[PDB]
């Protein structure tokens, strides 16, 4: 007895430690970076999505002004 | 074959196979019928919700924990809660698997016996084994003395053991527990606005007390300091909105542990029930006991609490002796660690209340050799 | 987080270990230098009887 | 981030602390220790002396 804590304790002490970290850096880098330039693309289709619409909404103004 | 570790509890039921680290599958033991008519036809309503279905459809049902203080008061209800364990969160038939249960010390015999029954007759197991629930979490701390607090959400108890002798005359069981910090949290939260009523809502409210609630470690300080500063007002978010903000009924709920004169019950502290558990013990053996207090069950894993046993027992202890207090940071399945250590034990594997034994000497056969 | 409230976890499971042992080991010291220094008296008060038993 | 940093050195710094005063008391220890060996020793010889002077 008392010498299973070792081989329970020390093991977790550094591997899980490590293993946390590889995930931590793993799940950053495949969210953070990705979410940005996501949030950026979409955020460029939406301005050309603004642009179609006014062009559309003017023309269609112009035409059925009467 | 492999062994059935499970911990019938109060407040959580835990289970999983003999050998691993942590329980399978941990869920509260709630079974609650629906209160309301219900209109639409067709939409599978059944008559009873157990288990962790009934902590997302509770706002419709009449949750009732079959479990008061440590005994059973709704056998059938338990049943029930067995049955869910069994065949839907193992998926494991019990005929072809031992069992190992937990109670705490000190409970009425009739429970122990209704136990034994319902698990050969009914599911109709190998063999079970019914433990003390403090000598497993003494067992998951890999040392063979010290004296144990297993403060869980029934019932509160203080087994002390020496060298694997434990000391029966010894045992401090105080009936105060988490349930009823529960309710005097439910209490005292109306001092500001908030009123929880509903059986539902009680579930609210414990998550509030999980998440917000510390001990302090000076009383009068901290009651001085809350009623001049804000710094620590914490807010929480109900299930609906509407933040609400808790002063200083943050350590004035867990405080009740050490002054049960809060909701009213006469009896000392669990500061002072270990010094007497303590003292009760021979001359001899008080420096071991002092040297390794440890801490188990959910409710000692309130931020700082370690600290304030630890000086209160040091303010009552003689000068000299060292206290030091055991808190594990795996302290709420402590006692399923320590079971499925004593269930992997290959001395263990002859002390199992063989069916055939059963069936010669009645349900009275727990009281007998085999503990 | 996650992985950092372990990590702070077994720094302090150090603490704990490291400064328990640091008082374990002065508690020894302090004993044993007494030891250490009764044993020197009572070797003084051999020496005065001895010269007492000289006279 | 800042408190990561501080409390991570504080926590060191505490169980270097407590590692360096273990190391001196046992230190200490061992010798006086082994100054009370000495101890021992010569107070076995200046009893035999005594014995000798008595008789
Ligand atoms: N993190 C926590 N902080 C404070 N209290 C807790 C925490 N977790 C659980 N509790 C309290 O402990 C109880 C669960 O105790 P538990 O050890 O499961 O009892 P049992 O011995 O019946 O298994 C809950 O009702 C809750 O009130
Ligand atoms: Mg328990």
């Amino acid at each position: 007895d008392f010498d299973d804590i070792h081989r329970k304790r020390m093991e977790k002490d550094l591997n899980e430690l490590q293993a946390l970290i590889e995930a931590h850096f793993e799940n950053r880098k495949k969210e953070e970076e990705e979410l940005v330039s996501l949030k950026d693309r979409i955020e460029r289709r939406r301005a050309e999505r603004a642009e179609q619409q006014r062009i559309r909404n003017e023309r269609e103004k112009e035409r059925q002004n009467r | 074959t492999t062994a059935l570790v499970c911990d019938n509890g109060s407040g959580l039921v835990k289970a999983g196979f003999a050998g691993d680290d942590a329980p399978r599958a941990v869920f509260p033991s709630i079974v609650g019928r629906p209160r309301h008519q219900g209109v639409m036809v067709g939409m599978g309503q059944k008559d009873s919700y157990v288990g962790d279905e009934a902590q997302s459809k509770r706002g419709i049902l009449t949750l009732k924990y079959p479990i008061e203080h440590g005994i059973i008061t709704n056998w059938d209800d338990m049943e029930k809660i067995w049955h869910h364990t069994f065949y839907n969160e193992l998926r494991v038939a019990p005929e072809e698997h031992p069992t190992l249960l937990t109670e705490a010390p000190l409970n009425p015999k009739a429970n122990r016996e209704k136990m034994t029954q319902i698990m050969f007759e009914t599911f109709n197991v190998p063999a079970m084994y019914v433990a003390i629930q403090a000598v497993l979490s003494l067992y998951a701390s890999g040392r063979t003395t010290g004296i144990v607090l297993d403060s869980g959400d029934g019932v509160t108890h203080n087994v002390p053991i020496y060298e694997g002798y434990a000391l029966p005359h010894a045992i401090m069981r105080l009936d105060l527990a988490g349930r009823d910090l529960t309710d005097y949290l439910m209490k005292i939260l109306t001092e500001r606005g908030y009123s929880f009523v509903t059986t539902a809502e009680r579930e609210i409210v414990r998550d509030i007390k999980e998440k917000l609630c510390y001990v302090a470690l000076d009383f009068e300080n901290e009651m001085a300091t809350a009623a001049s500063s804000s710094s620590l007002e914490k807010s929480y978010e109900l299930p609906d909105g509407q933040v609400i903000t808790i002063g200083n009924e943050r350590f004035r709920c867990p405080e009740t542990l050490f002054q049960p004169s809060f909701i009213g019950m006469e009896s000392a502290g669990i500061h002072e029930t270990t010094y007497n558990s303590i003292m009760k013990c021979d001359i001899d053996i008080r420096k071991d006991l002092y040297a390794n207090n440890v801490l188990s069950g959910g409710t000692t894993m309130y931020p700082g609490i370690a600290d304030r046993m630890q000086k209160e027992i040091t303010a009552l202890a003689p000068s000299t002796m060292k206290i030091k207090i055991i808190a594990p940071p795996e302290r709420k399945y402590s006692v399923w660690i320590g079971g499925s250590i004593l269930a992997s034990l290959s001395t263990f594997q002859q002390m199992w209340i063989s069916k055939q034994e059963y069936d010669e000497a009645g349900p009275s056969i727990v009281h007998r050799k085999c503990f | 987080m996650d992985a950092i409230k372990k990590k702070m976890q077994m720094l302090k499971l150090d603490k704990e270990n490291a400064l328990d042992r640091a008082e374990q080991a002065e508690a020894d010291k302090k004993a044993a230098e007494d030891r250490s220094k009764q044993l020197e008296d009572e070797l003084v008060s051999l020496q005065k009887k001895l010269k007492g038993t000289e006279d």
